RNA sequence: AAAAUGAAGACAUUUUAACGAGUAAGGAAACGAAAUGGCGUAAGGACAACAAAAGUAGUAAAGAUUUAAAGUAAUUUAGAU
RNA sequence: AUAAACAUACUUUGAAUCGGCCAAGUCUGGUAAGCAGGACUGGCGAUGCGGGAUGAACCGAACGUCGAGAUAAAGUGCCAAA
RNA sequence: CGAGAAUAGAAACUCUUGAAGAAGUAAAUUAUCUACCCGUCUUGAAACACGGACCAAGGAGUCUAACAUGGAUGCGAAUGA
């Protein structure tokens, strides 16, 4: 019925399918980038907590 | 083929105050009294026949067999529903003797008409 | 419980305006009422002869007939559940020219002024003017900027109680 | 409870259209906040909503909701005698949190419902400026007490049973 | 529940030919099918007037048809009512169509050269209605109308049903 | 024969494109003017809303004679009946006299859509026919240049030049039930009640009522 | 209520929509798209096996006691004694 | 501005009724009354249902026969659904 | 990536019980919920207001005369006779 009532629903649903993948890529991209910074942040401890305990 | 005969109420609408007194019969008569417990529809006693109880139009006046009722008095009445043996079922009247019944019952077999009184006034 | 007098309950309804006693004006007896005008009835207790009924004081009516010394005025009176037509004959001293159509009669002039130009612009070929916009209730105001150069602020908070004695 | 920042101006003959009425209102939502703000103008500056416009209405989140501060609340409430002023001290991590305490204790100790209290000003005071007899004992550095006559804490509502097995004891905790 | 101004009751407009006149039950069937299909306002007008009671189908005397069709030479007067005779004034030549022609009105119209159509012949001849002059006779001439109201009134009295000690 | 159905759909697609431009282009200019006013140190005065959606809250028993007439002129003749009302100096005053029986705010485009798509209806030939196509909307509202359902939703939202003609044609929506209040419906929403103006907090109540 | 169809189908037709509480009181009979729909008692004029023996009844009437079915209901029909 | 085609205007004939009672961000006589008498409005009368344990009027809400769901007054120790 | 459009594509199933009584209905008893005495005067009665012990039969807007409004009918300056 949505297609019958609103024929634009096929165009607007296609965009919402593609935008859905865009946000997933945006999430995965910053996930690795922020994980790297978190990984580097971890290896600033394990050095600066061995230059206080000794 | 038979549509499900659905009933919205399978009980009897007994008259108010007919379970105490004997002069008041069990045939429905709507109370007109001012302080009546029933015409005001008090809770617990609020049972009156209202047109909403009416059964479905398609299956109204239909016997449980799926066929409407058609009463016949003689063998010549059977011919009135010999074309509609799938819609009407003969029912020999209660005054027809035990000799004319075997004429109607046998003829209803020839025209293939269901008879609801096939075991009535038997020997 | 009140009475059935003609002019009952008229201690403050017929009392003259403060410092308004004595004679009426001279434009009261000089205004020209023509048939079809909207006039307001206002009982004048200084002139008793022909005083209209106290139930018509302040009602607005239409002049239907202008007689040599009195002005016919017709008003609608309410009865049990129906509205009837009352046809009085009030002297000019007891009625006042109503300006109920003061606003309306100035809208007609504005439209008539425009329509006069449209019969000249059309004859000479110029694009004719558009009619005045209709009246609408106070519409929701739109969004408007506010400069930050001529602004000032005043903090608003509930006030500490100060005793009145 | 939430805190809002609301400003509005008056546009008519009585007031100049260059004065902005700021406010920091505390209300459960933003429609009970405007109601407090509009009636604060009308009862104080003769400004009616029909002759004014709302310019800004934003929430004010707490900047550091991880630090404990001693809040001081100046308020006025109406009693069956007259109208008084109170100044209560509260310890909480948010301005919107210390006000919520003010409504609960006032509605309990003084039995005055929340539509009688006008919050005037809420500020933060120092460690030694707490006049409350009970609040003064917990502001020190070396405060310690044993939480005694405890009751055993269940993980969630799932493990709570109507009838138990064995004897029940409290905890030194 | 819902708050309505007034509840739905029967609309006080008739839609069938009343009584048991098996010939009036046919014209309504005939004109109730010509109005629906052609959708011509003349047929709706004719159907509507065939379903009115007797007191609302007043007679049209032949001298009314004469003075109404003076300036309509080739036209077919259509009056849904009885057509009586005005024995005081002459009847010119004209084609009429009514529910019932009085004996002397039928003989007078056809004597001068006219025609007396029924309502079946009119639908066959002019179904949508092309050269018809719709007519309906006066309704306030009834004597019962005079007595309506209160006689004592000051503007328009009634006529005081006669009885005992009348004067 | 039926080759005009193919061409009709293209016009509806064209109108949906243009209709979404007005809504999106007017939304961008509001946000763009909000950024420029923050940078320059100026202040911004948001425009007043143009549409009010009112819901009947109470029943029909015990209504004063004048308030009873105002609700009829608003077409709120039943409980849980929501309509779209133009906002000006008159209807705002009318909606204030009947406050204990209405709760009203302002609808977002996501709320106008749900009401018209799910609970939409039209009065054709005097029958409240639910919306099931665009040929039904075009036949009833062709002369008002409203031939689809995204032309009906747009006109209601922006209050166009043909809003009154569209608004009366739509029948008053029949809505479900949902928790109206925190305390009860005998006090104003300001005091945590049920009635009164809810501004943009009416969309929360309409979400559970549709 | 509005559309559609309409010489006889049938269930007082088909489709869509709105509606349905109520004491006093009103809505007589007929009216094909019916200007409310029906049940019951008694009596009178007709109709009741249409190929010249034409409703039922000594192969058991009316009535009475029950059992089942139809109708929302007034009530009807049928089985057994 | 908003609502209005089963809209609007009615016409004829006629039945019942004119013992009323209650509520109040109202009034008069009275010390006062479940007293007497009023103005605007809603109800009981003519009215059931969910709630106030029971209650003609209070609060919700007005009813064809039902099924499923969110609700209103109001509640969630047991009787008692939470 | 892809709306319209042009062209090609795909849906007929399984198990259990029932003339050893399936489904439905009815009667009696139990179990949770629900249920004050009918008629009438009355603002208000279940009322500590009046009639009512039970059953059967009978039992109360009818007839004539005059006027009027309306629905159906005949004729119509005539109608009735």
């Amino acid at each position: 019925a949505m297609v019958k009532l609103n024929p634009y629903a096929k165009i607007a649903s296609h965009k919402l399918a593609q935008v859905a993948k865009a946000q997933a890529a945006h999430k995965a991209q910053y996930a690795a980038k922020m994980e790297k910074i978190l990984a580097a942040k971890k290896e600033a401890l394990n050095q600066s907590v061995a230059k206080r305990f000794g | 083929i038979k549509p499900k005969i659905v009933k919205k109420y399978t009980g009897h609408f007994k008259r108010f105050d007919s379970n105490r007194f004997l002069r008041v019969k069990a045939s429905w008569r709507v109370p007109r009294g001012i302080d009546n417990r029933l015409r005001r529809k008090f809770k617990g006693t609020n049972l009156l026949p209202k047109i909403g109880y009416g059964s479905a139009k398609a299956t109204r006046n239909m016997l449980p067999c799926g066929l409407y009722k058609f009463p016949v008095r003689n063998t010549t009445d059977l011919e009135m529903i010999m074309m509609q043996n799938r819609k009407y079922a003969a029912e020999i009247s209660h005054a027809v003797s035990a000799k004319k019944r075997q004429e109607i019952i046998q003829r209803a077999k020839i025209l293939n008409i269901r008879v609801l009184n096939a075991d009535a006034r038997i020997k | 419980p009140l009475s059935n007098g003609r002019n009952r309950r008229t201690r403050k309804l017929f009392k003259r305006p403060f410092r308004g006693h004595g004679l009426s004006n001279t434009s009261t007896i000089l205004h020209t009422y023509k048939v079809g005008d909207y006039v307001t009835i206002l009982c004048n207790s200084s002139i008793q002869h022909g005083l209209p009924y106290k139930a018509f004081h302040g009602k607005t009516g239409r002049v239907w007939n202008v007689n040599p010394h009195a002005i016919g005025v017709m008003v609608n009176k309410k009865v049990n559940n129906r509205i009837v037509v009352k046809r009085l004959h009030i002297s000019p001293e007891h009625i006042k020219p109503s300006g109920c159509q003061k606003d309306f009669l100035e809208r007609k002039a504005a439209v008539a002024a425009i329509r006069k130009q449209n019969i000249q612009l059309k004859k000479e070929g110029k694009p004719l003017l558009p009619l005045p916009a209709k009246r609408l209730p106070k519409q929701p105001r739109p969004a408007e900027l506010i400069k930050g150069a001529d602004i000032k602020f005043t903090t608003v908070a509930p006030l500490k109680f100060e005793e009145l004695y | 409870m939430k805190e809002y920042y609301i400003t509005a101006r008056c546009t008519d003959k009585a007031h100049n259209p260059n004065e902005i009425f700021r406010s920091r209102v505390f209300a459960p939502n933003y429609v009970v906040a405007k109601s407090k703000f509009w009636m604060m103008l009308k009862k104080q500056h003769k400004v009616k909503k029909i002759n004014a416009e709302l310019l800004q209405c934003q929430p004010i989140f707490e900047k550091n909701p991880t630090v404990v501060k001693n809040y001081q609340i100046f308020l006025r409430y109406v009693s069956a005698g007259g109208i008084h002023n109170i100044t209560k001290q509260y310890r909480d991590v948010t301005r919107v949190g210390a006000v919520r305490q003010m409504y609960n204790d006032l509605a309990s100790q003084y039995r005055t419902r929340q539509d009688k209290i006008q919050l005037i000003s809420i500020t933060t005071v120092g460690d030694k400026a707490v006049k409350n007899p009970v609040l003064h004992q917990f502001v020190g550095h070396h405060v310690k007490f044993p939480m005694v006559h405890c009751k055993p804490v269940i993980a969630s509502k799932r493990f709570n049973l109507p009838i138990k097995a064995g004897k029940l004891t409290t905890k030194l905790c | 529940a819902i708050d309505l101004d007034r509840h739905h009751v029967r609309k006080h407009v008739s839609k069938t030919a009343r009584g048991n006149n098996a010939y009036m039950k046919l014209l309504v069937r005939l004109y109730g099918f010509l109005a629906r299909r052609t959708q011509s306002k003349f047929a709706k007008t004719i159907l509507h007037r065939l379903c009115l009671s007797r007191v609302n189908r007043p007679i049209v005397s032949t001298s009314k048809l004469a003075c109404l069709m003076k300036k309509h030479p080739e036209e077919t007067a259509v009056c849904v009512n009885t057509v009586t005779y005005d024995s005081r004034y002459p009847v010119p030549k004209m084609n009429v169509c009514a529910l019932k022609f009085t004996k002397t009105a039928e003989a007078a119209i056809t004597k001068a050269g006219g025609k007396c159509l029924r309502f079946d012949e009119l639908a066959l001849k002019a179904p949508t209605g092309r050269k018809t002059v719709l007519i309906r006779g006066k309704r306030n001439v009834r004597e019962a109308l005079k007595h309506f109201g209160k006689v004592c009134a000051k503007k328009n009295p009634a006529k005081q049903y006669k009885g005992k000690q009348t004067k | 024969c039926k080759a005009r159905c193919q061409a009709f759909r293209k016009e509806v697609i064209l109108r949906t494109i243009k209709n979404h431009k007005d809504i999106e282009a007017a939304k961008k200019a509001v946000y763009t003017a909000k950024k420029n006013a923050e940078i320059n140190g100026d202040l911004y005065a948001e425009a007043d809303p143009k549409l009010i959606v009112a819901i009947r809250i109470r029943g029909i028993n015990g209504v004063s004679p004048k308030i009873k007439k105002i609700l009829k002129l608003l077409r709120l003749r039943q409980i849980n009946n929501a309509v779209f009302i133009k906002a000006n100096a008159s209807t705002i005053k009318m909606l204030r006299l009947v406050d204990p029986y209405v709760t009203y705010g302002y609808p977002t485009l996501e709320t106008v859509q749900k009401l018209i798509y799910k609970r939409g209806a039209l009065k054709i030939n005097g029958n409240r026919m639910p919306i099931t196509s665009n040929c039904m909307i075009k036949k009833a509202l062709g002369d008002k240049d409203v031939v689809c359902v995204d032309d009906l939703v747009h006109e209601i939202y922006t209050v166009g030049k043909h809003f009154k003609e569209v608004n009366n044609k739509l029948a008053p929506f029949k809505l479900n039930g949902a928790k109206i209040a925190e305390k009860n419906k005998k006090i104003h929403f300001i005091l945590g009640g049920g009635f009164g103006n809810r501004e943009l907090l009416i969309n929360k109540l309409l979400a559970n009522m549709i």
